[PDB]
């Protein structure tokens, strides 16, 4: 705790209006989006949504890992922070900034002088202020639509963002690749028309630019938008249940408990944790060539582990890999089934949505079950909240399998997760009410 | 402008054409001018004076007496020029929690007095001013009914009906005045 | 629409006329008056004009003009009070009442002196035929 | 096996969304999902041409 | 490196297909591309020229998009037409040819002027405006007017057009005028007068004055006054019928009658009802009009506007049998819009099923449903107001211990008019030979509006009777309101 | 502390430099 006086944008008073709201949203949006396609002056990342050469190299990372480590240090109860005053608040939020200004720092630092561009300092402290600014001015941009001026989060909106973008970018790329048959656009509707324009020939035609084994092509645009109106009809499953006030009498309302309860993430924990594994496993085998039990555990060759734990974990691509060897296809079905709904439990177990702290809630407010008495409320959520839970996990899994089998333009995890934060907006906007 | 008397130490604004708070704030100044040219000690006191309240108290009963004469007319210039004085010749300092009440109970036997007589419109004015200054009661919804009803006003005269039941329901009055005013204006339309 | 510019120009006068005494003293009492009225009326409607902000069917500035008034009425009593003490020594403590008790009797006074012009606009509003002595003719 | 039969049971007490709530839903959705997506494939393909005549 | 393309073989392709992708989808949406009014007639019939001139001066894409594709692919037919080779399908010109600067001073043109100056002027416009619909400095000079407003002044047409004339958006319109000649304007409408030459000026502003009305309403509710209420609702039912507010206005507001007659011949008239007494010829004759084809044109008119009626009021909490301490109940009406020819038809008459609440969760958790179900209002009969405005029924709520306005009015507009309908005309006032017992009269045809108005506030800590006032005016006719009533029983 | 259009502002003018700042070497290399 310490006295600072940083830029910071202030709430508004008064609530935005929603037709603001979202010309806001869309004009720093717009920002955002032409801040990451300007590359440097001087100069001679799926996941985190950057890329490298341009002014948007560090993106959102330090924003993101500044949360992340302050989540963490909240949940391992080591601030005590009380939600009874409302000035440790803004110590946290300050807090936040302050960690995340340092980042920037270190993390611009250590690129400048250990990155590609050159040890040779005019040059060099321009190009580090090129990032800071860009740095601040993103940073700035979130707490902005953060504070009120926005739908939501800007993490979640740019990530959704950047995932739409490739998503119409695997579709409808102009960009063009001679490779000794002739010039063949990149995109599916794009190469499509072309084909059916300048070949002439429309049954063969057809079926070339359809299949297209090497590039995209329409099926997997059918496919990825049958799973993304799939996924829009399951986000309306919710089991809403009757619940009366006892404190103030005569207020009734529901409460929803979603298909989705979890926020998504522990599908992300399930593909970096077997993401590492299969690095491991590779790095370990390409080290130990022959072993009683790395012969056993893993064996990698033609790259793709073939005979082997890592073999039997890695995603299937298409469907001959499917038809191959049904096996692997069900261990790996059941596996990413089993570990995703382990992780939905223990994700709503940690993040304090337990049916226990739902109780409490419901004590506190004075809620209680319409029909039921006060006694049952947290034996009834027992019966609900564990299975729901377990089965939206095992359908956000399905989902991700179908999505990798059928082979979709984008990951069927990108494609719920902006799913996920469209609908938030939606939701919101509905129950506000507005245009 | 304004123009400042030297005789009569009174403040007039000799513009052609003046606003209305600016006058009243001439007038209020002069009042306050005239009233300490009459008090002498430099720090008066907001305790009312006594004389003057002898004279009103004087003129209230020489009007009250009327009545036990039976002159109706008589009795109500005198209980006006008493009401008259104790606006005029009472100083703006003097305590307003005594001020008040003695308007308050002049201000009803006039308004009985005018009621009685004939004048309804004067009587409707009085009994506006006196609600909208603090005080209700059961016994002013009634004559403001009556008053309405007299010259022909019922919406006016059931909203007031229905605001007295709404304070004291027991009354046995409001409601054969509420049930008159229903009557008239089932008239009224149809 | 005040009459704190009305005790200037009174000033103004004095310094130049030789007018009596008694008269500052009169605009003093009636800024002073003045000043107690809006200060009990701010606070009155400090509440309303937060919730029609709140509910944000007043705009962005008008909040703002308004919690600037709130510190300037206190500031214009304040040199209100200075200047009385200026006029007449030990006169501090006296004149916070005085001020406080005339505020009501002139609100009063008004309020009263209103009602004469307030008879004609009713019969001219619903079409009385009133004769003389009040009666009514139809 | 009880997981399953609590899963489906769970189902038959959810609120499936009907044809005329969904219709809404997936047409805001869309609307929303194609105004970003053509923004970012928009950004995308006119800063090419734009960084080779500056870069 | 990119290769741009430099023998037109590819970019053509490109602008065919973005440019189908947006006829495609214009092209297929074209492709597949309860309330009875009967004044909707009879509107046209009496409004006079002068305003019907005003009212009156106040796909292609798709086209050239198809002969676009139609030339760009005649164009591409027309054509002739190891290592990765990527490249560009925009043209080699575009970079690599003299207007090489002009697309990017284009691009900074577009980044630099008219992207900030645009978005400042929006905000700008977005910002000078209230929730409410109106300007800032309109509102900032209501507010300023009320609170400067001495509870002395009584509160009557004049005022309130006087503050209207100080609005800053009649400025905007005609920054030439004053508003001394705005209420010279708006006095002239409503007393019946013409302008002469700022005609087009004076019907601006009357159909400008609605969303001000409202907004001196709502400001006028949020101070809690509920004189200044009354008077705005007064006033906007004299601008909208253009009559000067009288103690005989419904039947001023007639769209052909004779003051000079009416006034100067009875003296008893005043309601609608009390005119419907006489017989069909001595209406005539009393109104002075003699024109049997131009009579039945008032006589439909003055048959036809909504006048309201209780059947039951109280309050009702969502949940629950009683009103408790700290609960929050709302208002329920059951209200029958009736018309002044129809006797009164007794309260007994009704089966007690339409006036009773469904016991459902479903239903108790929004009792707003069921009111929404109801069919809007149909036009108004205004001659005389510019535009074509809808009924409207503004119901606000005060207390009773102090006369206070206690919350924002709500207005509402979904209502039904059947017991209006010319089906209904067996049920007239002068045949008095109790049309309860006819052949035609169905208690279960007779239809039953409700209201239901959120109260907003809890009920007191205490417990005991705590009396309200709900007052719901009409805004368009001068009809019969309602002035009623009710004390919640705070019981626990 | 700072408004929406203060932020919007100094993006654009962040943007605005870093082109000019290009363009002007682009130019200064072509012309010299």
């Amino acid at each position: 705790p310490f006295e600072s006086f940083l830029p910071e944008v202030i709430a508004p008073e008064r609530k935005v209006p929603y037709n603001q709201k979202l010309i806001w949203t869309g004009v720093s949006l717009l920002i955002f989006l032409i801040l990451g396609q300007i590359p440097l002056y001087g100069i001679v990342r799926a996941m985190l949504a950057s890329n490298r050469g341009t002014l948007l190299e560090l993106g959102v990372s330090p924003i993101i890992t500044s949360s992340l480590i302050f989540q963490f240090l909240q949940g391992t109860q080591l601030l005590q922070i009380r939600p009874e005053s409302k000035q440790d608040r803004e110590l946290f939020q300050i807090a936040q900034k302050v960690c995340a200004i340092i980042l920037i720092l270190g993390q611009a630092l250590v690129v400048v002088m250990t990155g590609n561009y050159g040890a040779p300092l005019p040059i060099c402290l321009l190009l580090i202020f090129q990032l800071m600014f860009a740095s601040l001015i993103v940073m700035l941009l979130d707490e902005l639509l953060s504070k009120g001026y926005g739908l939501g989060s800007g993490i979640s909106l740019f990530i959704a963002t950047n995932i739409a973008e490739q998503i119409f970018w695997r579709a409808f790329a102009p960009t063009t690749v001679n490779s000794g048959r002739g010039k063949e656009f990149e995109g599916a509707v794009i190469a499509f028309f072309h084909l059916l324009a300048v070949r002439k020939d429309k049954k063969r035609a057809l079926v070339e630019a359809f299949y297209r084994t090497n590039l995209p092509n329409m099926f997997q645009v059918l496919m990825t938008v049958a799973i993304f109106l799939f996924v829009l009809y399951l986000q309306g499953f919710r089991y809403e249940l009757p619940i009366r006030s006892t404190k103030v009498r005569g207020q009734i309302g529901i409460y929803p408990i979603k298909l989705f309860y979890t926020s998504n993430t522990p599908i992300i924990l399930q593909s970096a944790l077997t993401s590492n594994i299969f690095l491991i496993s590779q790095i370990l085998f390409q080290k130990y060539p022959t072993n009683p039990l790395i012969r056993l555990i893993g064996v990698w060759g033609i790259q793709m582990a073939l005979s082997g734990l890592a073999y039997y974990i890695q995603p299937l691509m298409s469907l001959s890999e499917a038809l191959l060897d049904p096996i692997k296809t069900i261990v790996y079905i059941t596996f990413v089934l089993g570990s995703c709904a382990v992780f939905s439990k223990t994700w709503i177990e940690i993040s304090g949505t337990s049916p226990r702290d739902i109780a409490k809630q419901f004590k506190d407010q004075g809620m209680v079950i319409n029909g039921k008495r006060e006694t049952s409320i947290y034996r009834e959520l027992k019966k609900i909240i564990p299975t729901a839970a377990a089965f939206g996990g095992a359908t956000i899994g399905a989902l991700s399998v179908g999505s990798d089998l059928l082979g979709t333009l984008g990951s069927g995890a990108s494609i719920l997760l902006a799913t996920t934060t469209i609908y938030g907006y939606y939701e919101a906007a509905a129950k506000e009410g507005g245009f | 402008t304004l123009e400042y008397n030297a005789n009569s130490k009174l403040i007039t604004a000799s513009d052609a054409v003046v606003a209305l708070s600016t006058e009243t704030n001439i007038d209020q100044i002069n009042v306050l001018t005239t009233s300490l040219i009459g008090e002498t000690n430099p720090n008066f006191t907001p305790q009312p004076n006594e004389a003057l309240s002898k004279m009103i108290k004087g003129l209230f009963e020489s009007g009250m007496k009327n009545l036990q004469q039976k002159k109706l007319n008589e009795a109500l210039k005198n209980v006006s020029l008493a009401i008259e004085m104790a606006q005029r010749k009472r100083a703006p300092w003097e305590a307003f929690a005594i001020q008040l009440p003695e308007l308050h109970f002049m201000l009803r036997s006039k308004i009985d007095l005018c009621l009685i007589l004939g004048k309804h419109l004067e009587a409707l004015q009085d009994l506006d001013f006196l609600l909208g200054t603090g005080l209700i009661q059961p016994d002013v919804f009634v004559r403001k009914a009556d008053c309405l009803l007299k010259l022909r006003q019922w919406e006016e005269a059931r909203a007031t009906c229905e605001r007295g039941l709404a304070l004291a329901p027991e009354d046995m009055k409001l409601r054969a005045l509420l049930i008159e005013t229903a009557r008239n204006l089932a008239e009224y339309n149809g | 629409n005040d009459a704190h510019d009305l005790y200037f120009q009174i000033k103004e006068m004095s310094e130049n006329e030789k007018i009596h005494e008694k008269v500052l003293k009169a605009a003093l009492l009636n800024r002073g008056a003045e000043s107690v009225r809006r200060s009990l009326k701010l606070k009155e409607l400090a509440p309303q004009i937060n919730l029609l902000y709140k509910n944000g069917s007043i705009g962005e500035d008008y909040w703002k003009r308004f919690e600037t008034e709130v510190k300037l009425i206190e500031l214009e009593f304040k040199d209100t009070l200075q200047e009385a003490e200026r006029l007449q020594p030990g006169w501090v403590q006296l004149f916070v009442m005085v001020c406080k008790e005339i505020c009501f009797n002139q609100a009063l006074s008004r309020r009263y002196q209103s009602i004469l012009k307030r008879k004609e606009v009713c019969i001219k509003e619903w079409e009385l035929k009133i004769n003389n002595d009040g009666r009514l003719v139809n | 096996v009880e997981f399953v039969r609590e899963g489906t049971q769970f189902l038959a007490k959810c609120k499936k969304p009907d044809l005329k709530e969904y219709t809404k839903i997936v047409k805001a959705v869309g609307i929303g999902f194609i105004a970003v997506g053509i923004i970012g494939y928009a950004i995308k393909l006119i800063h090419i041409p734009i960084r080779y005549v500056i870069v | 490196n990119y290769e741009y393309d430099e023998a037109s073989e590819t970019w053509p392709s490109f602008i065919l297909t973005g440019l189908l992708m947006v006829v495609g989808p214009m092209t297929l949406l074209q492709i597949y591309q309860f309330n009875e009014e009967v004044f909707k007639n009879l509107n046209e019939e009496y409004t006079s020229d002068e305003i019907k001139q005003f009212r009156r001066k106040f796909n292609i894409i798709i086209i050239v998009g198809w002969i676009l594709v139609a030339i760009l692919l005649q164009r591409i037919n027309s054509n002739d037409a190891q290592s990765t080779s990527h490249g560009i399908a925009l043209p080699r010109f575009l970079v690599d040819g003299s207007a090489s600067p002009l697309l990017v001073v284009c691009y900074v043109a577009l980044l630099g002027l008219i992207l900030p100056y645009f978005v400042s002027r929006w905000w700008a416009r977005t910002q000078s405006y209230t929730k409410k619909g109106i300007h800032n400095v309109t509102a900032s000079n209501f507010v300023s007017n009320l609170v400067n407003y001495k509870p002395s002044e009584i509160v009557t047409t004049d005022l309130i057009l006087h503050w209207l004339s100080f609005a800053h958006e009649f400025k905007q319109f005609f920054p030439d005028l004053q508003p001394t000649d705005f209420e010279k304007l708006l006095q002239d409408h409503i007393n019946r007068r013409d302008s002469g030459k700022l005609n087009n000026a004076k019907f601006r502003i009357v159909a400008k004055c609605h969303s001000l009305l409202h907004g001196l309403l709502d400001i006028a509710c949020g101070f809690r006054n509920l004189d200044i209420a009354l008077g705005a609702i007064n006033t906007f039912k004299c601008i909208v019928q253009a009559v000067p507010l009288t103690p005989n206005c419904q039947i001023l507001q007639l769209p052909n009658v004779d003051k000079e007659h009416f006034i100067t011949k009875t003296g008893d008239i005043h309601t609608l009802g009390k005119l419907f007494t006489l017989e069909d010829a001595k209406i005539g004759e009393v109104l002075g009009i003699k024109d049997q084809a131009k009579l039945n044109e008032t006589l439909r008119v003055a048959s036809h506007i909504p006048n309201l009626k209780i059947i039951k009021a109280d309050f009702l909490v969502p949940g629950e049998n009683q009103v408790t301490p700290s609960s929050t109940p709302y208002i329920s009406l059951k209200v029958l819009v009736r018309s002044a020819k129809q006797p009164l038809i007794p309260t007994s008459l009704i089966p007690e099923e339409n006036l009773t609440e469904p016991q459902d969760f479903e239903s108790q958790r929004d009792p707003f449903a069921m009111m929404s179900k109801q069919p809007l209002v149909p036009y108004s009969f205004a001659p005389f107001f510019p535009t074509k405005r809808r009924g409207s029924w503004c119901c606000l709520v005060s207390s009773q211990k102090d006369g206070k306005i206690l919350q924002t009015p709500i207005i509402i507009e979904k209502l039904s008019y059947k017991n209006l309908n010319d089906d209904k005309d067996f049920f007239d006032k002068r045949i008095k030979m109790d049309l309860t017992k006819h052949e035609k009269f169905d208690i279960n045809d007779w239809e039953i509006g409700t209201i239901k108005i959120p109260l907003g506030q809890p009920a007191p800590e205490t417990v005991g009777d705590f009396f309200f006032r709900v007052i719901v005016k009409s805004t368009d006719y001068f009809t019969t309101d309602l002035d009623i009533t009710m004390n919640m029983k705070v019981r626990d | 502390r700072v408004d929406p259009l203060v932020v919007l502002f100094l993006a654009v003018g962040f943007i605005f430099s870093v082109v000019a700042l290009h363009v002007i070497s682009k130019v200064a290399g072509k012309l010299f």
